């Protein structure tokens, strides 16, 4: 019964899930963004090229 | 397709309960992508998907 208010009273008890989670939120918001940049290219939008 | 002042995209327009400020045209996500877009003429908010 003592883990359960351990578990509500502390916050990071749950540091793996939340962490890889994390990490997968951040790399496909990386690829998403990456989108933005021109790698030399005049511009990054196609129609405008 | 959409072309709305010059911003050049495709998607699907739908009435967008949040409203923008006055001055705020344009809106995107955290993953820097196009969310909303305001009409110049309705000043309507105008969600994109
Ligand atoms: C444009 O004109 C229409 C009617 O002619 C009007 O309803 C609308 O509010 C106008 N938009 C702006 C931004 O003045």
């Amino acid at each position: 019964g003592k883990i359960q208010d351990s578990l509500s009273s502390t916050a990071s008890a749950l540091g793996k899930l939340q962490d890889v989670v994390n990490q997968n939120a951040q790399a496909l918001n990386t690829l998403v963004k990456q989108l933005s940049s021109n790698f030399g290219a005049i511009s990054s939008v196609l129609n405008d090229i | 397709n959409f072309n709305f002042n010059g911003l050049t995209g495709t998607g699907v327009l739908t009435e967008s309960n949040k409203k923008f400020l006055p001055f705020q045209q344009f809106g995107r996500d955290i993953a820097d992508t196009t969310d909303a877009v305001r009409d110049p003429q309705t000043l309507e908010i105008l969600d994109i998907t």
